[PDB]
C-alpha cells in the first residue's frame, strides 16, 4: 500500500532533511530567540 | 507534485504562522494563541535543563523544540481524514532517529575517546561478568537506536489503520438491515474515541521523543 | 499495661554497665503510693 | 484458497489474546488511584489527569494488539 | 518582529551533520534498490 | 536538622544521616524525607552529622519528620558507651525472673534489652 | 468449506481468551473500592464515581474481545 | 467430519476462560475480609459494594462460559 | 469416528485447564482470612460466613470448567 | 485407533496444566498462615487447624484436576 | 500456498507478547500514582521518571509488535 | 507410530504442570524469611510449619511429575 | 521447501511470546524507583546508578529472546 | 518414523516453558532475602542458611523439568 | 524429513518462551533493591553482593532455557 511500503524512499528523504533543517535554523536564529525577548524583556521592566 | 513534498511544504508553513501571525510586533502583555507557545517553551527549557543540564543545555535546546516541534505538526496534519502522513511516512522518521543516534554515536565517541566503550562498563561489577556486560549493553546501545522512531511510526501509523478499518466496517454497517441501523451513532462515538485517542498518543510520544533522546544525548554528551 | 510502661522499664533497665551517676540513679527510683480514691471513700495508699 | 481464509481467521483469534494485558493493566492505574486519593484526600485534583493519561497508554498497547487482530480477521 | 540573533550551530551539531550525509548516501543506494522492485 | 531530645537531656536538639531501629525494622532518614510518626523500639542508635557518627543506647521513644525537616527523636534516656559486662550479669538474673513473676512482661522486656546489649 | 467453517468455529473459541484479563481487571477495581473504603471511611462518596469509571473501561476492553468472537460467529 | 470434531474443539478452548473468573472472584472477597479485619465496622457500608463487584467480576466467566455452550450446541 | 472421539479426549485435557484458576482463587480466599483474623483476632465470628460465602464461588467457577470436561470426556 | 490412543495421551498432557495453579494456591494459603502468625504471635491455636481447612479446600481443585488426567490416562 | 498460511498463523502468535508490555505500562503509572500520593510534593522529579520508564515499558512491547508486522507484510 | 510420537509430545504438556509447584516453593519460603525478619523469634513455631506447607505444595507438583513419567515411561 | 519456509515464519511467532517477560520486568524496577524516590527524596541520586544496572539487565533477557526470533527470521 | 523424530524435538521445546517458573522463583527468594536484612540486618545470619535451603528447593523443580527436556530431546 | 527439519526450528521457537519467567525474576530481584536501600539509606554495601549473586543464580535457569533453544535451533 502507499502508506504502507513504497519504494519512493530517496525523493522522499530528500525533501524530508530539507525541510528539517529549514525548521532548525528557521527556531533557532529567529523564532526561539523571539520568545526569550519576550521574557527578558517582562524581567527588565519588573527589575525596574 | 508529490504529496510528500506538499505536506514537507504545509508543514513549514504551519510553523511559520505559529511565530508571526500570533501577536502583533510583540505585544509585552502576550496574546492568547502564544500562551501555549510560551508554555511548550518554558517546559522544555525547564526539562532539558533537567535531562542534559550542562552548560550546553540551552545550545541543545532549539534541537529539542524542533523535534518537539516537527512531531506535533505532523500528528496534526496526518489526523485530518483526507490527508497522506510525513511521519507515517515511516522511512523519514526511523531514518531520522538512525541519523540523531549515529550523530550521538560519534558525539560519544568525539567527547569521551576511545574509552568510550568504558560507556559499556555500566557499573562497578564482578570481573568474570565484566565482559558480559559489555556486550549486552552494545546490543541495548543499538536496540535505542530503532526503538526510538519506531515507537512514534507505529502508534501514528497504527491509529490510522485502525480508525480506517472500523471506517469501513462501519460503512457496511450502515448499509445493512434496519436492525443493524438501530444504533447506528454508537460506531460512530467508538471510532470518534479512538480519534481522540489517536491525538493523545501522538503528542505524548512528542515527549516520550524529545526526553528519550535527551536520555540518549545525556548518555552521548557527559560519560553516562 | 501501656507502650509507654514498656518504655519506662526499658529506661529502667538501661542505667544497669557501672559508670553510673546519681542523678541517673535517682531517675529510676522514686516512692510514691497511689491512693485510688472513690465516690470521700477511698481505696489504701497502694504503693506505685 | 481454504487454507488462506482459515489461517486468516486463526491468526485473528491469536491476536485476541493480546487484548488481556491491557485490560488489566486499565484496572491497575485505577486502583492505584483509589488507594492515592484515600491516602490523601486531597491528591486528586492533580493526580486525576495523570490517571487517565495513564489509562490511555495502557488501552493503546491494546488498541494495536485488536487493530492487528482486525488486519487478519477482516484481511 | 523577526530578528536574526545568531546561534552558534557549526560547532555544535557537527556530528550530526557528518551522520546526515553518511545516512542519506547511503539510503541514496538503499531507495535505487528497492526501487528496483 | 534534628532534635534528639530526652527529658533531662537535650543530645541534639546540620545532622545528615540519623539510623534509629523503630516498629518499622530500620530506619534510616537522610536530608528530606517523607514525614512520619513512629515509635522508636529499644534501640542502638547511630547519628550521623556529615561523616561524623555519635552512638547513643537507647530506650526507645518516638521518631517523627515534621514537614519543616525537623526530625523530632524523643526517648527518655541515652552514650552507648556509658550503657555498655556487669549489666549482662544483672539481666541473666532478670531472665530468672520472668520464671517466676504484668511483671512477666516487664522481664520479658529485659530479655528484649538483654538482646539489645548483646548487640552492644 | 469444511476447513473454512472448522476455522471459524475455532477462531471464535480462540477470541473469548481476551475476556479473562476484563474479568480479572473489574475485580482489582472492587477490590480497590473495599480497601480505600475501609482505609478512609469518609473518602467513599468522591471515589465510588471513580471506581465505576475504572469498571467501565476495564469492561470495554473485554467487550472488544466478546464482539470479535460474535464476528467469528 | 472435521467440523463436527472442531464443534467439540471450540468447546473445550472457551472453559479455559473460566479460571480466571475464578482468581478474580476470591480477589473480591479477599479484599472484604481485609478491609473488615481493619475496621471492624466498615462491613456493613462494603458487603453490598463487595455483592455489586462479586456479580460484575462473575459475570465475564459466564460469557466464557456461554459462548462454550453455544459452540458445542452450535 | 476416529478425529471425533479423538477430539473428545485431547477437548477433555483442555476443559481441565480451567480449574486451575479455582485452585489460585479459593486460597486466595483462606489467605485473607488468616491474615485479616491474626489482624483482628475477634473478626472471626463475623467473618467466617463471609469466608464460607466467598469459598463457595470460587469453588463453583471449578465446578463449572469441571462439569464441561465430563461432559466432552464422557461423550 | 492410533489417532484415538494418541488423542488418550496428548489430552493427558494437556489436563496436566491445569495443576500448576494448584500448586501455587497451596503456598497462598501457607503463606497468609506464616505471615499471620507472626502478626499475632497468639491466634494461632485457632489458625492452625483454620488454615488445614484452607489447604485441604484448595487442594481438592488440584484433585479433581487430577481425577480428570487419570480417566484420560488409565481409561 | 503453505507459506502464506504460515505468514498469517505466525503473525497471530507473535501477538502474545503485547499483553505483557500493557500489563507492564500500568504498573508504572500505578507506581507513579502511589508515589505522588505518598509525597505529595515528589511529583516534580518523579514525573520524568515515571515517562521515562513508561517509554522504556512500551519499547519491548513494541518490539513484540514489529515482528508481526515483519511476518505479516513479509 | 503416530501413538508413540502422541506420548512424547503428551509428556512434554504435561511436564509444564511443574511450573506451578516450583513458584509454590518459593512463596512459602518467602513467607519464612519475611516472618523470622517481623518477630526475630517466630521460626521455632513456624519452621515445622514452613516445612509442611513446602510439603504440600511440592505434592502437586509431584502428581504433575508422576503423570509426566507415566506418560512418557508409561 | 514450502513446509520449512513456512516453519520460520510459524516458528518466529512463537518466540515472540517470551519478550514479554522482559517488559513486564522493566516496569517492575522503575515501579521501585517511583515508589523509593518517593520513600526518600534524597535517595534518588544513590539510587538511579543502580537503576540504571537493574533496567539493562532486565531488558537483557528480553534482547536474548528477541535475538532467536531474528534467527529463525532470517536464518 | 520421521513423525516420532519431529514429536520429540517438538516436545523437547514445549517441556521448556517449565524452566520459567524455577527463574521467577529463585528470584523471589532472594527478594525476601533482601528485604529481610534491609528490614533487620541483625536477623541477616538467620535468614541466609533459609535462604539457600529455600533457592535450591525452588531451582530444583526447574532442574526435574531440564532433565524431562533432555529424556525428549535426546529420547 | 522436512518435517523433521522444521521441527528442529520450531521447538526452538518453544524454548524462546522459556526466557520469558527469568526475565520477570531479574525484576524482582532489584525492585528488592530499591525498597531496601529505601528504608536502611545505608545497607548497600552488605546487599550488594547478595543481589549480584540472586541475578547470576536467576540468570542462569533463563540460559538453561536458552541452551536448549540453541541445540534444537543449530543442531
Amino acid at each position: 500500500m502507499p502508506q504502507l511500503v513504497p519504494f519512493y524512499f530517496m525523493n522522499q528523504l530528500t525533501y524530508g532533511f530539507l525541510l528539517m533543517i529549514t525548521l532548525l535554523i528557521l527556531f533557532s536564529q529567529f523564532f526561539l530567540p523571539m520568545i526569550l525577548r519576550l521574557y527578558v524583556s517582562r524581567l527588565f521592566i519588573s527589575k525596574l | 507534485l508529490t504529496t510528500f513534498s506538499l505536506y514537507t511544504i504545509i508543514v513549514l508553513l504551519v510553523i511559520t504562522s505559529l511565530y508571526t501571525l500570533t501577536n502583533n510586533n510583540n505585544k509585552i502583555i502576550g496574546s492568547r494563541w502564544l500562551i501555549s507557545q510560551e508554555a511548550i517553551y518554558d517546559t522544555i527549557m525547564n526539562m532539558t535543563k533537567g535531562q542534559i543540564g550542562g552548560k550546553n543545555w540551552g545550545l541543545y535546546f532549539p534541537m529539542i523544540f524542533t523535534l518537539f516541534m516537527f512531531i506535533f505538526i505532523a500528528n496534526l496534519i496526518s489526523m485530518i481524514p483526507y490527508s497522506f502522513a510525513l511521519s507515517a511516512h515511516l522511512v523519514f522518521i526511523i531514518s531520522l532517529s538512525i541519523v540523531i543516534w549515529l550523530g550521538n554515536t560519534i558525539l560519544g565517541l568525539y567527547k569521551h575517546g576511545w574509552v568510550f566503550f568504558s560507556l559499556f562498563v555500566p557499573a562497578g561489577t564482578p570481573l568474570p561478568l565484566v565482559p558480559l556486560l559489555v556486550i549486552i549493553e552494545t546490543l541495548s546501545y543499538f536496540a535505542r537506536a530503532i526503538s526510538l522512531g519506531l515507537r512514534l511510526g507505529s502508534n501514528i501509523l497504527a491509529g490510522h489503520l485502525l480508525m480506517v478499518i472500523l471506517a469501513g466496517l462501519t460503512f457496511n454497517f450502515m448499509l445493512i438491515n434496519l436492525f443493524t441501523l438501530v444504533f447506528g451513532f454508537v460506531p460512530l462515538a467508538m471510532i470518534l474515541a479512538i480519534m481522540m485517542l489517536e491525538f493523545a498518543i501522538g503528542i505524548i510520544q512528542g515527549y516520550v521523543w524529545a526526553i528519550l533522546t535527551a536520555s540518549y544525548l545525556k548518555d552521548a554528551v557527559y560519560l553516562h | 499495661i501501656s507502650y509507654a510502661a514498656y518504655l519506662n522499664v526499658a529506661a529502667q533497665a538501661i542505667r544497669s554497665t557501672e559508670l553510673q551517676t546519681a542523678s541517673v540513679l535517682n531517675r529510676s527510683q522514686t516512692d510514691a503510693f497511689y491512693t485510688q480514691y472513690k465516690n470521700a471513700s477511698e481505696p489504701t495508699p497502694i504503693t506505685k | 484458497m481454504q487454507l488462506v481464509l482459515a489461517a486468516k481467521y486463526i491468526g485473528a483469534g491469536i491476536s485476541t489474546i493480546g487484548l488481556l494485558g491491557a485490560g488489566i493493566g486499565i484496572a491497575i492505574v485505577f486502583a492505584a488511584l483509589i488507594n492515592g486519593v484515600s491516602r490523601n484526600p486531597s491528591i486528586k485534583d492533580t493526580v486525576f489527569p495523570m490517571a487517565i493519561l495513564g489509562f490511555a497508554l495502557s488501552e493503546a498497547t491494546g488498541l494495536f494488539c485488536l487493530m492487528v487482530s482486525f488486519l487478519l480477521l477482516f484481511g | 518582529m523577526l530578528k536574526r540573533f545568531p546561534t552558534p550551530i557549526l560547532k555544535v551539531y557537527w556530528p550530526f551533520f557528518v551522520a546526515g550525509a553518511a545516512v542519506y548516501y547511503g539510503m541514496s543506494k538503499a531507495a535505487d534498490l528497492s526501487s528496483n522492485t | 536538622k534534628l532534635q534528639f531530645a530526652l527529658p533531662h537531656e537535650t543530645l541534639y536538639s546540620e545532622v545528615t544521616q540519623v539510623n534509629l531501629p523503630a516498629k518499622s525494622g530500620r530506619i534510616g532518614v537522610l536530608a528530606n524525607h517523607v514525614p512520619t510518626v513512629e515509635q522508636l523500639l529499644p534501640g542502638v542508635v547511630e547519628v550521623m552529622e556529615g561523616s561524623n557518627s555519635k552512638k547513643f543506647f537507647i530506650s526507645g521513644g518516638f521518631a517523627t519528620v515534621q514537614p519543616d525537616s525537623q526530625l523530632c527523636v524523643t526517648a527518655i534516656e541515652a552514650p552507648l558507651e556509658s550503657f555498655s559486662e556487669n549489666i549482662k550479669n544483672l539481666l541473666a538474673e532478670a531472665k530468672k525472673n520472668v520464671s517466676s513473676s504484668r511483671e512477666a512482661a516487664e522481664a520479658a522486656i529485659q530479655v528484649e534489652v538483654l538482646e539489645n546489649l548483646q548487640s552492644v
